């Protein structure tokens, strides 16, 4: 009944680690959706400072576009 | 503990405003006279 009390905290520290790595995937998904709405012929900006933000993503940093930019090119190279 | 981060994503929409389309490039007055009176402008003033 001490190890149970330890797991109540270790699980909280694992859910706070799948919160900061699902944010960093939400941001790439929304950046892809922005690029795709811009390509298919719709007038919405694609700067990282103009994405939408909904507490599943947080504020967008610059490095969350670099990451995306090297990941479309990586995916297009593999087709 | 439940993960307080949902795969639900935010949504932005395009500023898609459609006004009124333009009329195409109306024919030049020389060609207008041509395919309506069968003869060019020079050939009409020689009379």
């Amino acid at each position: 009944e001490q190890v149970q009390n330890q797991m109540n905290a270790w699980t909280k520290a694992q859910a706070k680690a799948l919160d900061d790595s699902m944010k960093s995937m939400n941001k790439l998904d929304v950046i892809d959706k922005q690029f795709q709405k811009r390509i298919n012929g719709e007038w919405v900006s694609t700067d990282f400072k103009d994405m939408p933000v909904n507490e599943n993503t947080g504020e967008f940093k610059h490095s969350d576009m670099v990451n995306y930019a090297n990941k479309k090119l990586a995916e297009i190279d593999s087709m | 503990h439940k993960q307080k981060v949902t795969q639900e994503l935010p949504e932005s929409t395009s500023f898609d405003v459609k006004g009124i389309e333009q009329e195409a490039t109306a024919k030049p007055f020389a060609k207008d006279f041509w395919e309506t009176h069968g003869e060019t402008l020079d050939e009409y003033n020689s009379r």
